[PDB]
């Protein structure tokens, strides 16, 4: 009796600890995504610049073939 | 009762290992 | 009592280990995030304080010019 009453008391607060710890990990994971998503948007913005620059370079290079 | 405690503790352990999988997974992909 | 009470301790103790392990890993991961934040808060303060100093010298340099031309 005295063992199972405490064996369920800690097993009840352990469900609260799992929910608490699961909150922290969710918080930390989202921060990880935010850090990743930001640098990816930056690279994609640089890439998007190079691509439009190269598209127009190829456009003029197509006119020398027209000669 | 005692049949329900071990099933409860079984879930806690299953959830605790899922947390560990997530926590360890994070520790890998954000390093150096 | 029974040998079930035995492995209800083996399971209740096993959980106590993982809880401890998890608190230690979440606390480390919190410190990473605090470090990354404080490091960014440096460079903003470094950069801003460099601008404040550049303005102090330029305020000081014109306080000399105003003192000479008025004297």
């Amino acid at each position: 009796d005295a063992v199972l009453k405490r064996l369920e008391q800690k097993g009840a607060e352990a469900d609260q600890i799992i929910e608490y710890l699961k909150q922290q990990v969710s918080l930390l994971k989202e921060k990880a995504i935010l850090q990743a998503t930001l640098r990816e948007e930056k690279k994609l913005r640089v890439e998007n610049a190079k691509l439009k620059k190269e598209i127009e370079e190829l456009k003029q290079e197509l006119i020398q073939a027209e000669i | 009762s005692l049949q329900a405690l071990e099933s409860r503790q079984d879930d806690i352990l299953k959830r605790l290992y899922e947390l560990k999988a997530a926590v360890d997974g994070l520790s890998k992909m954000i390093q150096t």
